[PDB]
């Protein structure tokens, strides 16, 4: 499905205009609240003493119609940044009047043009309005992809258009937005209405605009090519851009006139529907993640918290993880038990953190298919998971499985395990203190024992996301340090973001750990080249793991396990956005620290511009041991 | 919180 | 409606 | 429908039990999570090592079924307040285990008993559980209306009962509840599930109970009477109590056994349906207020900020107010203009704060029905409302109406007004600075002018309600004084509350104030007798206004105007609930201070227990001017 | 169902 | 907000 609207600058009547727009199939109409040509004075009489109504009444449409069917447009003659004091003051007064009227009508959104290098005064007026009343309305800035000064024809004899390869001259439009966004302190009520020109910029720019809060995309009717049948169509690059925007779920606003006069205007809209159909259907992972895209969640900590039944239920919905665990166990059993010893050799397998028993079932199936005898222990500390495991054992498993209701770090096993299978991998590799639990459990592993997962590594990648930063900033919890939300990680789907570099390994853990030194404190430094000249907002964290030899399981984008959806990338915010240039390699540093009672992460960026050390001494986020 | 979060 | 109504222009 | 459930403590198998319960028409089943007779130890060596599962697994039911269909009960053998240290410790451990299991299953609600006077240890354990992890399971305390010790028959020779009235002895059960929720600090996750029992207490006790946060009502099957046809029925008092409870949207839980064996158990539930229907259908006011009950919302301040179109639209939905205004205008016009002067005598009428024009239409229709000639001056400060008025004036309104865009306090009228009309009345009498605006407008009123708003008086009445107290406590927000939420009034549709006394007049205003030294500062003192032990939580505020003569708009409950849904009562909370005993008198004091460019109220209860002055200097609430 | 099924007991 | 509230 696609939601689209119409853009008009003339509306002799509202009822018939809406009727025609609905007949054409649009969802909403973008109209001027005041007549665009009706200039108004506010200081110099007798102009300011203008009698009569200033605009059409609000009773023409019901409140429901105003709240959904109409989007206000700022008048074209309002230039708050003019060089003349009189014009500037009149523009300020007119903009305030129009914004107040839009609030009075309760318009869902208001379109403000943004087409100048300097628009500081407009930002001041808008932010002053945003702090007065209730103003539930949203604001969309109509910012062109390419500045008009760049796409004007070269038909002036003595005003030649620039031809130099201005690589940084093609991003100016974004700067216009970025600056305006900064002055309004990244207000959550300010979004972008990207305007697509006939000519598209370099791919890096269109990537730039990813991660910005784009709510609408404006398509002029002049960008549609004509097929041999006489209908409007889009170029291949335009089609790809439209597909990307659809994947971002923006609203499309068709603006202009019916250039293809031979066909009805609705045809334009119809074409978009056609493209909406050509969009490949979402995969299993995309369907699974639908709903929590760019939604912040605190990571789980099973070590001190106890998970609900629904948590285990959603864990068990993933078949890929357990199938790969079964494959790894089966391969390990085949390697360990030769055929000649099949009848006489019995392998001891311990499932740590068995939960509700899916790992136990996987181990039993692997042993059955490998035709190797095994004796299984299932260690679990959660008493309710223990209840479920005991019910399973009494009903199905029988004497083959022995359930232990104890923490593995404190339990004393009666036998040395040949294999220890565990799942304690959070979004970040060692987020859930898998290393500590596994090093505690190592004491009862055989000298030749095997630990699944065999090894796991974590990866970091810088990311820019205005939306993610705004949501993090909106996580202000009363009764707490005001800037604590930025010093704790979150697990997010990172649907709307820009990745500034390929992920690089951060920490590596391997079990069993035979090193005489047994320490988990770690310090890492990472260098990330940057080729986009954007603003850094945080670090996305993924992980990979080798369960046994070839059998691997990963969530890193380049080697993401197909279909697997059990984990979301973790997010490490940064207190302040950091601008970056074409050079300026980003140098970041990560610490994993512990004190025998808590575990926490400390991260800071040292280049290009330094930043405060986040979460020092677990000040704002710790995982209890 | 479906995924790996609260 | 028309067959190939949305075929790309050339 | 009426949400009804079944209470069972013997559930041999969940699947068939739920099938049978659903067939009978119940909506949820209250069952024990653990077997009621399965005692468990935690500090004795032979017992604590009990093998095997401790209860049936959660796999028996879908996660959805657990979250909606089941309600957990606490095992009867658990007595956390036992005199024996061993029994007390075992009960604590068992209760903690059961609550943790209930959280693990994600049960919507958990039912715990309050069958004995002392419940301190139980409250401590429950509070500790609440402040541990995150879960959403509500807690229902089963509190009989009549204590078990008082319901036993006179069978014992050496311990005979007493027929003494025991007016103070009928409230003991409520005390048990009141202490408990006090121990848990008015937690929003604790609610009552009172048990009706065979005999009802004094009507005052039931009225007091209805002010508590009742979520469920337990109906034993033994209280139902048998009609001549052998079906179950309820006595008249029981029917009235059931009607009152139904008005609160409580959940009914049928408990016990099918005493009327000749019929089916569903016969009980059917009867409730028969009571559900045939009850007095909601009136226009109740239907209007549906969805806004016990919901706190800040009062409007039209003087400072401009209202939206939707606000004016909802103001227009009330026809009674404008009909009354039209009637008052009609009477005033008839009285002022004799028949011989019906022509050649034009009365100058002024409407102040005309809004979108309903008052102007009412005035014009009143003039038409009175057959008198007039001329209006519509005054409105809201520029958008001015636009609407101007558009309404250009057509369908002759030259009679003269829209003026100015504040009446600053406008310089060209002609003195015979009459002035306004509707600046708020939930409280003068919540929107009607006195100040009318005093300002008085300067252009004729010597013998008439102010249609005439007179208005405010009324206060003490009210107790844990629901409103909890809601206002939850209204605490960051970036301000933590006690600020208790120092501002809220407009609320008081639904779940108990009124401790009849309202008494607080402040009175009349216009015009032809006396010199027109001041609006005021100080009032009110004494309210109390006839039942209670816990005062706030003061409800109403208003009653006399328009002209014999025409009144009232919202005080004793004389509420029919169908008048324009104004909800106001609430003045007190940060500390005040315990009150029978025979005591609540003495409260109110100040209205109108320092320059500022207005606010200050209230304080002086007897029986003093409280800090609320909102001193308008630090938490002000009306702006 | 039965006529006067819910009639009060006398 | 309905009634006279916000
Ligand atoms: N130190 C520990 N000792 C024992 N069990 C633990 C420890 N830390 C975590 N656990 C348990 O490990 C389990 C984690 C797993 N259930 C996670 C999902 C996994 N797919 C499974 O079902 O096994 C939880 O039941 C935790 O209670
Ligand atoms: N000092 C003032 N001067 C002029 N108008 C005012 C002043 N204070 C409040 N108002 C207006 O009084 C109006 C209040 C009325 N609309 C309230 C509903 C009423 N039934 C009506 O429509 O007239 C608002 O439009 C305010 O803008």
């Amino acid at each position: 499905r696609v939601s689209s609207g119409r853009d008009l600058n003339c509306v002799p009547e509202i009822a018939d205009t809406l009727g025609a727009v609905a007949k054409q199939g649009f969802d909403f109409l973008c109209m001027p609240v005041f007549h665009p040509r009706f200039k108004r004075e506010f200081i110099q009489e007798p102009a300011k003493n203008r009698p009569g109504p200033q605009t059409r009444s609000d009773l023409l449409l019901s409140g429901r119609d105003w709240n959904t069917l109409i989007v206000g447009k700022l008048s074209p003659w309002i230039r708050p940044d003019s060089k003349v004091e009189k014009i500037r003051r009149n523009s300020e007064a007119a903009m305030l009047q129009e914004l107040n009227f839009g609030a009075y009508l309760g318009l869902p959104a208001f379109l403000l043009p943004l087409n100048q290098e300097d628009n500081t005064n407009l930002a001041r007026v808008l932010t002053n309005h945003i702090h007065t009343g209730h103003h539930s309305s949203m604001f969309w800035m109509r910012v062109p992809l390419v500045a008009p000064e760049d796409l004007r024809d070269d038909i002036i004899e003595n005003a030649p258009t620039t031809h130099t390869e201005e690589y940084s001259g093609e991003e100016k439009t974004w700067m216009w937005w970025h600056n305006f966004r900064t002055l309004c302190d990244y207000s959550k009520r300010i979004a972008v209405a990207l305007e697509i020109g006939a000519d598209l910029p370099s791919n890096h720019v269109i990537d730039r605009w990813l991660g910005e809060p784009i709510k609408a995309a404006i398509l002029p009717t002049s960008i549609f090519l004509t097929n041999k049948k006489g209908f409007p169509v889009l170029s291949k690059m335009h089609q790809r851009l439209i597909f990307r925007l659809l994947k971002l779920e923006v609203q499309f606003i068709i603006t202009g006139t019916n250039h293809h006069s031979e066909k009805e205007f609705c045809s334009y809209l119809q074409y978009l529907e056609y493209l909406s159909q050509n969009r490949p259907p979402p995969n299993a992972y995309e369907l699974f993640a639908k709903g929590y895209e760019d939604y912040l969640q605190s990571p789980l900590q099973p070590l001190m918290d106890n998970l609900e039944s629904q948590t285990y239920e959603v864990f068990e919905k993933d078949p890929i993880k357990y199938s790969q665990y079964q494959q790894a166990i089966y391969k390990c059993l085949l390697d360990r038990v030769p055929e000649e010893e099949k009848d006489t050799n019995v392998q001891v397998l311990m499932v740590l953190g068995a939960g509700r028993g899916p790992l136990v079932n996987a181990s039993l199936r692997a042993a059955k298919q490998a035709d190797r005898r095994i004796k299984l222990y299932a260690v679990e500390k959660n008493p309710n998971a223990v209840v479920t495991l005991e019910n399973w054992q009494f009903e199905e498993w029988g004497s083959q499985v022995t359930v232990v209701s104890s923490d593995m770090r404190e339990w004393v096993a009666p036998e040395k395990a040949d294999i220890i299978v565990s799942e304690l991998l959070g979004s970040f590799a060692d987020n859930e203190l898998s290393p500590e639990c596994l090093d505690g459990a190592q004491h009862f592993l055989k000298d030749d024992g095997v630990s699944i997962p065999g090894e796991y590594t974590s990866f970091l990648a810088p990311i820019s996301s205005s939306k993610l930063y705004n949501e993090v900033r909106a996580c202000r919890e009363k009764d707490r340090d005001p800037e604590a939300q930025f010093e704790m990680p979150y697990v997010v789907r990172l649907h709307n973001f820009h990745q500034l570099s390929a992920p690089q390994p951060c920490f590596t853990f391997s079990h069993p750990n035979r090193d005489p030194m047994i320490d988990n404190n770690r310090y890492c430094t990472l260098e990330f080249p940057v080729e986009v000249n954007t603003v850094l907002h945080g670090f996305a964290g993924y992980f990979e793991t080798v369960l046994y030899q070839d059998i691997t399981l990963s969530i890193r984008p380049e080697t993401h396990s197909p279909g697997m959806f059990s984990w979301f990338p973790i997010l490490f915010p940064i207190k302040q956005p950091i601008t970056v240039r074409e050079g300026q390699t980003i140098c970041v540093r990560f610490w994993r620290c512990s004190n025998s009672k808590k575990v926490w992460y400390e991260w800071a960026v040292t280049a290009p511009v330094c930043s405060a050390i986040h979460n020092p001494t677990g000040r704002s986020y710790t995982i209890g041991l | 919180g479906r995924g790996r979060g609260r | 409606t028309v067959a190939g109504q949305f075929e790309d222009a050339d």
